[PDB]
RNA sequence: GCUUGACUGCGAGCGUGACGGCGCGAGCAGGUGCGAAAGCAGGUCAUAGUGAUCCGGUGGUUCUGAAUGGAAGGGCCAUC
RNA sequence: UGAGCCUUGAUGUGUAGGAUAGGUGGGAGGCUUUGAAGUGUGGACGCCAGUCUGCAUGGAGCCGACCUUGAAAUACCACCCUUUAAUGUUUGAUGUUCUAACGUUGACCCGUAAUCCGGGUUGCGGACAGUGUCUGGUGGGUAGUUUGACUGGGGCGGUCU
RNA sequence: GUUUAUUAAAAACACAGCACUGUGCAAACACGAAAGUGGACGUAUACGGUGUGACGCCUGCCCGGUGCCGGAAGGUUAAUU
RNA sequence: UUUUGUAUAAUGGGUCAGCGACUUAUAUUCUGUAGCAAGGUUAACCGAAUAGGGGAGCCGAAGGGAAACCGAGUCUUAACUGGGCGUUAAGUUGCAGGGUAUAGACCCGAAACCCGGUGAUCUAGCCAUGGGCAGGUUGAAGGUUGGGUAACACUAACUGGAGGACCGAACCGACUAAUGUUGAAAAAUUAGCGGAUGACUUGUGGCUGGGGGUGAAAGGCCAAUCAAACCGGGAGAUAGCU
RNA sequence: AGGGUGACAGCCCCGUACACAAAAAUGCACAUGCUGUGAGCUCGAUGAGUAGGGCGGGACACGUGGUAUCCUGUCUGAAUA
RNA sequence: UAAGGUGAUAUGAACCGUUAUAACCGGCGAUUUCCGAAUGGGGAAACCCAGUGUGUUUCGACACACUAUCAUUAACUGAAUCCAUAGGUUAAUGAGGCGAACCGGGGGAACUGAAACAUCUAAGUACCCCGAGGAAAAGAAAUCAACCGAGAUUCCCCCAG
C-alpha cells in the first residue's frame, strides 16, 4: 500500500516519502493514527497540496517582493525644515500628528 | 448471514470431487472477518462484517465511497 | 559347413467356427540365403505355449490440421 | 542466522623484472595544508614475498618513458571478465519485545427500571488464537455399494482358458 | 428395583462399590452449518466416557500383534515455490 | 394355468351382472397399395385456411478410400498375374399394415430408495405443578437415667421411631394355571401371584421428531404400525419373476 | 344455428339472420389541454480489485481431455485506441 | 324492462303491483357484524382485556374515532462523552396476506437405466425457498463468420441424431 506520511516515522520517511507500505501497518496504525493517507494520486496532489499549494503561492511573492524595493531611490530629498542649531537638538516639527 | 457488506459475496455451492470423481455437495465460504474501519471523514470506527477482499476493495476505493455504496444498497452498516 | 526365408507386399482356392475369429495354402511381384544344379526356404515333425475392445505410450508417415500459415490433437503403418 | 542488489571500495606472481603485468580507448605527470614520506600497530588476505586497510604521531614527499618486456604502469579517467568485502534495501528462518488488527464466556459506564446485544472506558491475551480457501493425514462416526458361476439341493471342497 | 405394551421377568439390564481414562473451565463431552444451549449458575473430594458389579480373600505372566501415550534424530512425504 | 407330464389330492375361480389388459406419439425398416418418376416430396410459415403459395431442406440418381484425394472406378502395394469394395439393378412421397427404437409402452403386483410435511392426546425419557398410599408389625441411630471409666470407651433398662425394612387392602404391576382363541375383549376373564414411603405411583400441562428421538438396553417404545413412524409426493420406481 | 312445446315443427313458443339501443361507469385506440422528463448541433469522455492468472469447483452437447469460451469460492492482478 | 311479483326444497299465510318507485335486469353509490394479513394488547380462529382523545337537555354510564410491525423520509427530542453519534417520541408515504399455471433466481434428491456398481444416467427433473409480471426472461455484439460477408434478443422448421 503506497502511502504519504503525514508525520516523521522512524524507521520510514519524513513528511512526505511515499513508501511501499504493508496494508496491515496502514489500515490498522498509520492512518487511523494519523502518520500517513493512502497514496491515490490525489492525495499526491491533495495533502502534498501542502508541497504544491503552499509551495506554489511563494514563487509570485519571491518576484512580487522584487518590485517593491525598486521605489527606494527615487524621491531621496524632502524640504526638511528643523535646523540643526547650535550641535543639533530637537525642538522642531516635522512627524507623526498634523500639519494644515 | 454469511455475506459479505462490501463486495456482495455469499456461500456458493459445488461439489467436492474425489479421485473416483464421486461427487458429494459441498459449499464454499467466503472469508469473512469482522473488522473495524477508520472513517477520517465521520472520526469514527465503523465494523464492518467483510472478506477479505473487500478489504482489498476497501484499500483500493477508499471507505468513505464503500459506505456511500452500501447506503445506497440499503445495507444498514 | 555356409547362412537369416523366424523376408516385405499380396494371394487362386480351401478347411474350421453362430460370430469375433483361427487354420492350410500353390502361385505373383520385390529383394535374399543355401546348392554345381534340379530345387528348397514366408520359422521350428505337427497338434498347447494364450487375452477381444477401450484408454493411452513409443517410433514412422506434411493423411487431416476448426480464419490463414504452422502446431497441438486426431487418423494411417509399425509396435508396447 | 540465509540469499539478492544500483553504486562505489577492494580480488589478478608462465618467465623477461627495481616486483602481486586481465584488457581497449583516453594521455603526458595525478595525489599531498577538508593533509605527504620515513615508523609503531588493530583486524584480514597470503604463493610468506608483501599487498589491502583502520588508527595515532608525523609535516613538505610517494609515484612514468625507465635498462628490460608478446602487454608498460593504480600517473588522473572510462567500460568490464575472474575474485570476494558493505550497507540502504530486497525477500528466508527461529526467538525476544512491542501494539494497532483480531480475541476476551474479566471489570466498570451508557443505551436501559435488561446476566441478550451494541457502543464506550479499562485491563488481560495478542499477530498467536480463531475463521475462509487450498492441502497431506486420520476417519464404519456416517453414507453408497460389492461380495461370481458350475454344482445329482445349497455350502464346504474342487473346477473355470 | 428394571425389561421384550401384545408368546421370553430371567442367570439379562440397572445398582451401590471398584478401576482405567479423559477433562484447568470459553473444561472435556454432547445438540447445533451457526448463534448459542446443556455440562453447570457446577470447577478435579468436580464432570464426561469406558469396563467391572454388594461384601470377603484376591486379581498372576505376556507390550511381539492392534490401539493409545510419549519421543523426535534421521528416512519417506502434500499444497506451495 | 403351469408343465416332460395333471381327474389329479398342483394353481385359480362361490355365482351373476357390469368394468378389466399389445395402446398412443414420434422416428426407423420391410410388405402391400396409390400417386409421380431420374426424379420424388415439401417443413415451419403465409393464406386467397383441407386449396394455393413456400423446395429451406430431406431421400434418390456413384462409388472407393482412415483421409487427402481419385472417380465407373477406387483402395491396397514400389507395382499387381492380382485381390477387396463398387460399377451391368428406380427411386420417392402418401395411405394401410408387420417389426424395431424412445417414451409407463400389454395389464396388474413388490419389498424398498429419495424429497417435503404431520404426529409424544398411546408409549419412552425428562421438566413444572398438584394428588395418592386402609390397617397392622419390626424397633436402627440418637436421647435420658442408673451403673462403670482418671476420663473416653463399654454396659442394662426406659425412651426414640430409622428403613429402596416386614405382613397386608387401595394403588401400581403381571409369575402360574385354566377359560377364551369367528373372544364379552385385535391381549381380556377367573382363581391364585409380586411390589405396596419408594429407584414408588398418579392427575393436569409442557419438551424431545424419523437415521431422528427416547431407551435401568428388550432393537424396546415413538397413536392397535418400528432393524428406521405416518401422510402426501418423485411414482405408472424397478420386477430377466408369478 | 339451436332449444322447447302431450310422438319428429322453417311457418305454436323462445330464438336465429338482419337491423336498432345507453342515463351511468369503464377499457383499447386517435386528436388535443395541463403538469413532468429534455430533442438537434460542437469539442470531449468511453465502466479496475476489473480483464487475465494460480488453486478449487460449477456451466458450456463437450465427463480435464491436447480443451478454447463463460461463472466465481480462494489468493492475486494488467493494459487504458 | 314490465303485467305480473314477494330466491329454492315448498306449499300456504299475509301482502305488493297491473301504464309506472310491484318484482325482474344493468351502471353508479350506500350499508357492509365477528374471525382471518388481522394491524390497540392478548388468545384454545370467529373470544378475552385495554389505553388515549373527542362528544353526549338524567351523570348509572353510552356513542364514534384512533392506537400493530417493518422500511423510507422528515421534524422534535436525546446517552455513555465536548461536539457528536447511537437511542427515543411524533407525523407522512409505502409494504404486509392470498392466489391455478406460466416466468426468473437461490438451493437440490433418489428410485431408475447402465441388464451388478462407484464415473456416468435419471436431472438441474421432483421437491423446498425468494421474487416478479401480464407475461416474465433475454436483448442492441468486447457476436458470428472466414478474407466473401452477416448485423440485438426471443420463438417455430431445418441443419442433425
Ligand atoms: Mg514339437
Ligand atoms: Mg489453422
Ligand atoms: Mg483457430
Ligand atoms: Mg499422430
Ligand atoms: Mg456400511
Ligand atoms: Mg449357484
Ligand atoms: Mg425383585
Ligand atoms: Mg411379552
Ligand atoms: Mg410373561
Ligand atoms: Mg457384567
Ligand atoms: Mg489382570
Ligand atoms: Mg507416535
Ligand atoms: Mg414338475
Ligand atoms: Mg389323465
Ligand atoms: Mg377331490
Ligand atoms: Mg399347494
Ligand atoms: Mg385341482
Ligand atoms: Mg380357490
Ligand atoms: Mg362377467
Ligand atoms: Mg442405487
Ligand atoms: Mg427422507
Ligand atoms: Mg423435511
Ligand atoms: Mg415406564
Ligand atoms: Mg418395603
Ligand atoms: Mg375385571
Ligand atoms: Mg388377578
Ligand atoms: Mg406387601
Ligand atoms: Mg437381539
Ligand atoms: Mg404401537
Ligand atoms: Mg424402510
Ligand atoms: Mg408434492
Ligand atoms: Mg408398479
Ligand atoms: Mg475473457
Ligand atoms: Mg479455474
Ligand atoms: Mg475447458
Ligand atoms: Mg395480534
Ligand atoms: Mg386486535
Ligand atoms: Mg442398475
Ligand atoms: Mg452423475
Ligand atoms: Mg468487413
Amino acid at each position: 500500500m503506497q502511502v504519504i506520511l503525514l508525520d516523521k516515522v522512524a524507521n520510514l520517511g519524513s513528511l512526505g516519502d511515499q513508501v511501499n507500505v504493508k496494508a496491515g501497518y496502514a489500515r490498522n496504525f498509520l492512518v487511523p493514527q494519523g502518520k500517513a493517507v493512502p497514496a491515490t494520486k490525489k492525495n499526491i496532489e491533495f495533502f502534498e497540496a501542502r508541497r504544491a499549494e503552499l509551495e506554489a503561492k511563494l514563487a509570485e511573492v519571491l518576484a512580487a517582493a522584487n518590485a517593491r524595493a525598486e521605489k527606494i531611490n527615487a524621491l531621496e530629498t524632502v524640504t526638511i525644515a528643523s535646523k540643526a542649531g547650535d550641535e543639533g537638538k530637537l525642538f522642531g516639527s516635522i512627524g507623526t500628528r498634523d500639519i494644515a | 448471514s454469511r455475506v459479505c457488506q462490501v463486495t456482495g459475496k455469499r456461500p456458493v455451492t459445488g461439489n467436492n470431487r474425489s479421485h473416483a470423481l464421486n461427487a458429494t455437495k459441498r459449499r464454499f465460504l467466503p472469508n469473512l472477518h469482522s473488522h473495524r474501519f477508520w472513517v477520517e471523514s465521520e472520526k469514527r470506527f465503523v465494523t464492518l462484517r467483510v472478506s477479505a477482499k473487500g478489504m482489498r476493495v476497501i484499500d483500493k476505493k477508499g471507505i468513505d465511497t464503500v459506505l456511500a455504496e452500501l447506503r445506497a444498497r440499503g445495507e444498514k452498516y
